[PDB]
């Protein structure tokens, strides 16, 4: 029902869909939208040239999506890495690797410190999964993410595909206005029927 | 006991560094014939703050005189040397501290932490400096003193001492260590003038394998252990390095273990 | 609770904002990112989030009433109280400066500390409040257990026994209670530190998370305490961060770290008292038989030798009575694994004092594998008082390895300092001078409509300029008009001696040619003067100096016509000797200039003729030095202060905490356009760029900065139509596209006419902003009033380093904001490293000494003195050395020049093996002849050497590289690996380059390296031999290399002629 | 003196040799006294 919002379109998408409805499939329908504009035909991907950031709650929940995007992404090239270690370490792990899964906190710390400014350009997918704990603990630190997200397509225009998943929940269209997804197009509510 | 005095003494030494504040000398009785004492306050702030109120703490102290100026000598380099002392005496080893450093500076004598502040001199530091300098004829019987740096209430009082000729061959001669032993006279020692300034700034000098503190560890210590000295900040009595008894003692997982923090 | 679960499980539960928690926190995240600076951009970050969202769909929910949503639809004003708030907080907890009454908020390096480790603000409020420089290690823990991260951690009456049990095991004692919570978690601390079995889940679940909150209080804690400067109080910390990361105390093994070693090996080792240094020294052998334990002898050697342990060596030159200059040569004696080391190893480095209680210079080190068992030379400045201490100590420590630093006592006791500098020449409260104090009124009609009144240096200078004929010594700033004092010594020698000559040597080209513009329109425009400029060619240079009266050249240029000054009569006889920029002569073209000048006073003072010296230069605080060796007198000495100058220069430093060159190049381009906006808003800036393509970049993001606020295009102060025809004439697009939006660029690889049509346009006030390469800096005929000199520094590829960019051209950036009628004052904002502010800050508004750098280079100085039989023994070699400036700085600062001692004995004995080390080189090379070890005679390679001015290895080279069946292919692989093609630029994102166009020359190279400047060399002399396509930076260094190259195939075929070859001097 | 006079390698190792043994003869006498 969202294979063209999220492999034909490159706008920021709000997946509200249930645990165990496959959301790791829009997030890899995205990746794969994000690694359709580096085609190369001579070789197989252009991964040097894009990136794309999973945040992700849980430590185990994101070996877990970075095991996945490794078995899935295996053909295409995609290197799947947890951003971990120092800040030498992550710096050192963006630049070298395409996807990166990490926490919220994480990469709010990686973003303060400035491990993520040399790589800004290249990321332009951030599937944020999970944000039904925007009123837990990490919603703070997840709402700064995408205000500065938000502050940098607005200032330095760089556009950024922003993909949000979180669960059935109620009062989504202003998660929706926050995370800049479209109400018609972006917008996928799914209730505990889906 | 070495169970809770242990960090009292953490605690009280953690609150010596107030005590470098407040420095008193007891210019009192002074011959005004011999070299006058130029020790530096950094020195004196370094060895204040590596003591123990408990341990007595001594060191060396070599330095050279003034240019144009035979009259007092300035004690410029303090050397640190494995011992372990008890709160009325000091186990200083009998190597002579050698080094290239040293090579071009006399031996000033020895500097000895006093917790409590004495009207006469301890008649066991008379006794330690006439058998040193028995032993290593480096040391001269008119140019080595034994600054006797007491403890006060809030402020470290120093005093200088020097042995007359009678005192030494009387210390030499004695060997009883008991608290008032025979030949100890109030003729052996003879306070001397000591100056603090703040425009030559001394060296401290810290042996190359082990470290000066040894009070922590009396097993290791060796009266006849040879030492070798090199230019390095010394540590403090109560420095996890100083007590490694106390460090690697204890023996070697279902808990709430949050991954992925914000750190 | 089931109400709640019946919520989330059947879609009931809205997600509601809870960020009002953490909105100090955000603000101060944004502060230090620099995404909000003032309270208008924090309301406009609040807004893009999704509180504001939460707060204008739900009012009730976010504590807001009707009559707030009706007074504030657009949710304005409760954004301005909570960015408030937010300030309020941040500067109650002194984490950002934010001023009440313009609202712009200032982040510090506390709040920087707790963006970057994730802290509170309170936890830094009560870290700023509690960490002490005199602080213990018992102290320390009870302040790390005192923040805010532990505040709802309660001590339980049930883990009482387990705490009491706890505390007669802890290493480090606590001095609180028991029913502290403090002291709870410095037990719990110290019991995950010497990894102690717990009894309890919760007080485990506790302790972990104490732990996990720990390990980032203690990375700002060490962040903080080598913020302050505490020494000892950062080494506790960096011990308490190293015992947290390790999981290990710190008298524990240093074998324990690596997870590869057993714990039956590691409490054998432990058991017995062997410090870890002792281990290193054995074999596989004796340390399996010292710990009994032969089986695992060979896995300990393993890990000793996988420790990381590296040497340091200190070398000491004191440059100034309060500075000196110390380079730590690091060289890894470790096996680096990336199983144990990884890609890269962090250290810190600090140089502190014999107290060990103040570090004056902390950096740190981050050693690769890639540039692994190499040793490392770090550049540092290191203060000194008149109360030296006798010995100072760096310690290098491991940023990630436990009980890993090596120390290195550098010794002050036998430094040979110099003295005290003298106070320079004051300018006199005088009259201005006017144009009509000058004589002849063709000099001041040249001057008239330039300025009526002279300069107040210029009109004390002229008395002993105009007025008289000896040797003056100017040293002035850049742009207090020292060519206008030039110009009257110039007019003094013509009205003098009509037919005088007069030249007047430069160290740049472009300022030479500057210079030579400009005196063909004064000169010979105004006065009808010959005046010519050198050029590489040494047929038509004799024939410029006959027919010239005034000669610009460069030392390099001048160096081939003073070299035979004995033959050229008119070399002989000149009339004034101007010299200009004497600054720069201990650096680039340093020891030409200085043996170029000793020169020019030796054959002043042996033709019978003394020829009137004018050395302008800088502000010099050993200028009495420099008099005594340009033979300059006391009161022609016209050095003034660098607080001197006409216009007033505020110097400021942006520090940043970066130790990458690139990120810090990333993260200083908005603070760039910030300090553009603050500083001068309606008045031309230039923007010092690091690298030629990085200047493009920092214009991409000077219009995005400009483009993203409301003052697009703001920096283009002239219309579209007057920059249609400027944007017609440019080449790139991107350049046409940034000059459209006021924004103008220039670098190496830019066309000249070009560059020209951007100073045009700068100078006329069409744009606002230059963005001018590293290169560009002493080439620029362009007066500013803001100068931003971003990221000073350069990445050399041949050594792979970010070395730090010199005094000079330091100097020369920050005077080429002088604008005298244009700007009262003259901003010149430096935006560096942390580490390079101190001495950013030292070189700006103290004078720099000059320091002779002429031992380095003294090689070709002794052939050409010995083939023009100046220097026929080894007594006149030692009075040339004598007569020059380095034996002038000798006396001044001998541990400068390496020297024991400033008696006559020690300066002897140096400069006695200094002329035997030269005689030596000269012998070995085959280019002079030792008679009886007293006698020099010049060779023939030593005359070739010094005839095409060629140095004496690249003539050893062509000498033992050509054969009598050479070909083509070897003449150019030889005449590319001489030592001229050394000083090649070697940058980043060139070894690729290089790599593609291997495959594509005529002739391949046996091994090529991609980091050699033989092996470009030699890649751009196939390209421009077959004609290929490259690079602008390509083309900018094979220009060079062509430049050079004849005179190299000149000096090949006399090689090839001496040694009796017919065919291989065909072929050259 | 003032004009530095140039010696040889050989000439600076003998007269750095004869200071050297004039410190050592200096230091034996410090050391007697």
């Amino acid at each position: 029902k969202l294979y063209r919002a999220a492999l034909e379109t490159d706008e920021n998408l709000l997946l509200c869909a249930p645990t165990g409805a496959g959301k790791t499939n829009v997030a890899l329908m995205c990746m794969l939208r994000e690694i359709g504009k580096h085609i190369n035909m001579d070789g197989t991907i252009n991964v040097d040239d894009f990136k794309i950031i999973y945040i992700a709650p849980m430590r185990s929940l994101v070996q877990e999506m970075v095991g996945s995007f490794g078995k899935r992404l295996a053909t295409y090239g995609i290197t799947v890495a947890e951003l971990t270690g120092d800040h030498q370490l992550c710096k050192e792990e963006i630049s070298a690797t395409q996807i990166i899964v990490c926490t919220p906190e994480k990469w709010d710390i990686i973003t303060r410190k400035g491990g993520e400014r040399t790589y800004t350009q290249l990321v332009r997918l951030i599937i944020l999964d999970e944000i039904h704990l925007l009123h837990d603990d990490r919603g703070p630190v997840l709402e700064a993410l995408v205000a500065r997200a938000i502050r940098n397509i607005e200032m330095t225009q760089e556009d950024v595909r922003l993909i949000g998943l979180s669960a059935t929940l109620p009062n989504y269209e202003d998660v929706a206005t926050f995370l800049r997804v479209d109400p018609a197009k972006g917008l996928f509510y799914f209730d505990n029927s889906f | 006991s070495s169970k809770t005095e242990w960090r009292v003494r953490a605690i009280s030494a953690a609150n010596l560094h107030l005590r470098t504040n407040h420095i008193y000398v007891s210019s009192d009785d002074i011959k005004e014939t011999g070299y006058t004492y130029i020790l530096p306050k950094n020195v004196l702030k370094k060895f204040i703050c590596i003591s123990d109120l408990r341990a007595q703490i001594a060191g060396y102290l070599y330095g050279v005189s003034p240019p144009d100026n035979p009259q007092v000598k300035e004690i410029r380099c303090i050397v640190m040397v494995p011992q372990w002392g008890t709160h009325q005496t000091v186990h200083l080893p009998g190597q002579l501290p050698q080094h290239e450093y040293l090579k071009e500076m006399e031996p000033l004598g020895w500097i000895h932490t006093q917790p409590n502040e004495s009207p006469q001199l301890s008649p066991q530091d008379v006794t330690t400096h006439a058998k040193i300098m028995a032993d290593n004829p480096s040391w001269d019987g008119e140019k080595t003193i034994i600054i006797t740096c007491s403890f006060t209430p809030g402020s470290c009082t120093l005093t200088a001492y020097k042995l007359t000729p009678s005192g030494y061959e009387w210390g030499r001669q004695n060997t009883d260590k008991g608290n008032n032993p025979k030949g100890y006279l109030p003729s052996h020692y003879e306070r001397v003038q000591m100056l603090l300034s703040d425009r030559f700034l001394g060296f401290f000098m810290v042996p190359a394998q082990s470290s000066w503190n040894y009070n922590f560890m009396g097993v290791r210590h060796d009266p006849n252990m040879k030492y070798e000295l090199q230019l390095a900040n010394p540590k403090e009595f109560y420095h996890e390095v100083h007590r490694p008894s106390h460090f690697l003692n204890f023996a070697l997982v279902y808990s709430a273990d949050r991954e992925d923090l914000y750190a | 609770e089931l109400q709640y679960y019946l919520s989330l499980l059947n879609q009931q539960l809205p997600i509601e904002s809870q960020m009002v928690s953490k909105l100090p926190d955000m603000l101060n995240a944004e502060i230090v990112l620099g995404n909000v600076q003032n309270a208008k951009d924090a309301v406009n970050w609040l807004g893009y989030a999704y509180l504001y969202i939460r707060m204008l769909r739900s009012p009730t929910l976010y504590g807001i009433s009707h009559d707030d949503l009706k007074g504030d639809p657009l949710l304005d004003q409760r954004r301005l109280d909570l960015v408030h708030t937010a300030a309020l907080m941040l500067d109650k907890n002194n984490l950002v400066k934010y001023d009440k009454k313009t609202g712009n908020f200032q982040v510090t390096e506390l709040g920087r500390i707790a963006s970057h480790y994730y802290i509170t603000n309170d936890t830094v409020q009560t870290y700023n409040q509690l960490l002490k420089p005199t602080l213990s290690e018992i102290e320390l823990f009870r302040v790390f257990s005192l923040s805010s991260e532990f505040k709802n951690i309660t001590v339980r009456e049930e883990e009482k026994l387990e705490l009491q049990k706890l505390l007669e095991r802890v290493p480090i004692p606590v001095k609180e209670s028991i029913e502290e919570p403090s002291a709870k978690i410095n037990v719990l601390l110290q019991a995950f530190i010497s990894q102690l079995k717990l009894e309890g889940f919760a007080l485990m679940a506790d302790m972990v998370y104490v732990t996990q909150s720990a390990g980032r209080l203690m990375r700002a804690i060490f962040e903080i305490v080598l913020n302050r400067g505490w020494a000892q109080l950062t080494d506790k910390t960096l011990n308490l961060c190293k015992m947290i990361d390790k999981r290990m105390w710190q008298s524990m093994c240093p074998l324990r770290q690596f997870r590869k070693l057993p714990e039956e090996v590691v409490k054998k080792i432990e058991k017995k008292n062997f410090p870890f240094e002792r281990l290193y020294d054995l074999n596989h052998n004796e340390i399996g038989e010292l710990i009994r334990m032969p089986k695992m002898g060979k896995t300990i050697h393993k890990y000793v030798h996988l420790f990381p342990k590296l040497e340091l060596s200190v070398h000491l030159q004191p440059i100034t009575r309060s500075t000196l200059k110390v380079e730590l040569t690091i060289t890894p004696d470790f096996q680096w694994d990336e199983k144990v080391h990884g890609s890269s190893e962090a250290f810190w480095i600090l140089v502190e004092d014999v107290d060990s209680e103040v570090i004056l210079h902390h950096e740190y080190f981050l050693l690769k594998a890639k540039y692994a068992q190499d040793e490392h030379l770090i550049t540092f400045f290191v203060p000194v008082f008149e109360p030296l201490p006798p010995q100072y100590f760096i310690r290098v420590v491991s940023d990630r390895w436990l009980s890993c630093e090596t120390q290195l006592p550098v010794s002050f006791r036998h430094l040979i300092l110099p003295e005290k500098y003298p106070p320079p020449t004051e300018l006199l409260d005088l009259q201005p001078l006017p144009v009509s104090a000058l004589r002849n009124s063709a000099f001041e009609s040249l001057y008239q409509d330039k300025f009526p009144f002279f300069n107040p240096i210029q009109t004390q200078v002229f008395n002993t300029v105009y007025n008289s004929d000896d040797n003056v010594f100017v040293g002035a700033p850049t742009g207090s008009g020292k060519t206008i004092c030039a110009e009257f010594a110039i007019l003094r020698m013509l009205l003098q001696s009509s037919e005088g000559r007069c030249v007047y040597i430069t160290p740049m080209e472009a300022l030479a040619e500057q210079v030579y513009m400009d005196w063909y329109e004064k000169f010979q425009d105004r006065l009808n003067k010959k005046v010519v400029l050198l050029t590489g060619e040494t047929s038509t240079d004799l024939k410029l100096l006959g027919k010239g009266n005034i000669i610009i050249s460069t030392p390099e240029k001048w160096d081939i016509l003073s070299r035979r000054w004995k033959q050229r009569k008119n070399v002989q006889n000149i009339n004034l000797f101007v010299v200009d920029e004497v600054h720069l002569i201990g650096g680039e073209n340093g020891p030409v200039l200085e043996v170029i000048c000793s020169r020019m006073r030796y054959i002043s003072s042996q033709i019978e003729r003394p020829i009137r010296i004018v050395a302008l230069s800088s502000s010099l605080s050993n200028a009495k030095d420099v008099a005594h060796w340009l033979g300059c007198s006391a009161t022609s000495t016209f050095n003034f202060h660098p607080n001197v100058r006409p216009v007033p220069l505020e110097l400021h430093i942006q520090g940043f905490n970066i130790s990458h060159t690139q990120t810090r190049l990333l993260s200083m381009a908005k603070p760039v356009y910030h300090a553009i906006t603050k500083h001068s808003p309606k008045k031309p800036v230039i923007v010092f760029v690091p690298s030629r393509k990085q200047t493009r970049l920092t214009a991409i993001d000077i219009l995005t900065t400009c483009a993203a606020d409301i003052q697009r295009q703001r920096f283009l102060h002239c219309t579209e139509k007057d920059l249609i025809p400027y944007l017609e004439k440019l080449s790139d697009s991107t350049l046409k596209e940034t000059l459209l939006n006021g924004v103008g660029y220039l670098h190496e690889g830019l066309s000249p006419m070009e560059r020209r049509l951007v100073e045009q346009l700068f100078s006329s006030g069409a744009i606002q902003v230059v963005v001018a390469s590293r290169s560009l800096c002493w080439g620029m005929n362009v007066a500013a009033h803001l100068v931003i000199i971003m990221d000073t520094q350069y990445y050399n590829g041949k050594i792979h380093a970010y070395v730090d960019y010199p005094i000079y051209d330091v100097l020369q950036m920050v005077g080429h904001a002088n604008r005298p009628l244009q700007d009262d004052e003259g901003r010149c904002v430096i935006m560096c490293q942390g580490s390079k502010k101190d001495f950013f800050k030292k070189f700006l508004y103290e004078p720099l000494p000059v320091e002779s750098h002429l031992d380095h280079c003294m090689h070709d100085h002794f052939n050409a003195e010995i083939v023009t039989k100046t220097i026929e023994n080894k007594q006149d070699a030692v009075d040339y050395l004598t007569w020059t400036f380095l034996y002038r700085r000798m006396t001044q600062n001998p541990n400068y020049y390496n020297l024991q001692g400033i008696s006559h004995r020690h300066l002897s004995d140096h400069l006695s093996e200094l002329v035997e080390q030269t005689l030596s080189d000269l012998e070995q090379s085959k280019c002079i002849s030792i008679e009886d070890e007293m006698d020099v005679a010049p060779l023939n390679l030593g005359m070739i050497a010094a005839y095409y001015y060629i140095n004496y290895t690249t003539i050893e080279l062509f000498s033992m590289s050509l054969n009598a069946k050479t070909k083509v292919r070897g003449l150019i692989e030889i005449i590319s690996n001489a030592a001229e093609y050394e000083n090649i630029p070697i940058r980043h994102h060139e070894d690729n380059l290089l790599r593609q166009l291997a495959q594509k020359v005529p002739h391949k190279l046996n091994n090529p390296k991609f980091n050699d400047p033989h092996v470009k060399t030699n890649l751009l002399l196939q390209a421009h031999l077959s004609r290929m396509q490259l690079s602008a930076e390509l083309q900018s260094d094979t220009e060079e290399i062509l430049s050079k190259a004849i005179r190299l195939i000149q000096a090949c075929v006399d090689v090839l002629s001496s040694n009796g070859w017919l065919s291989p001097a065909l072929a050259a | 003196e003032a004009k530095p006079k140039f010696l040889s390698k050989a000439e600076r190792e003998a007269e750095a040799l004869k200071r050297r043994q004039q410190e050592v003869e200096e230091r034996q006498r410090m050391l007697e006294e």
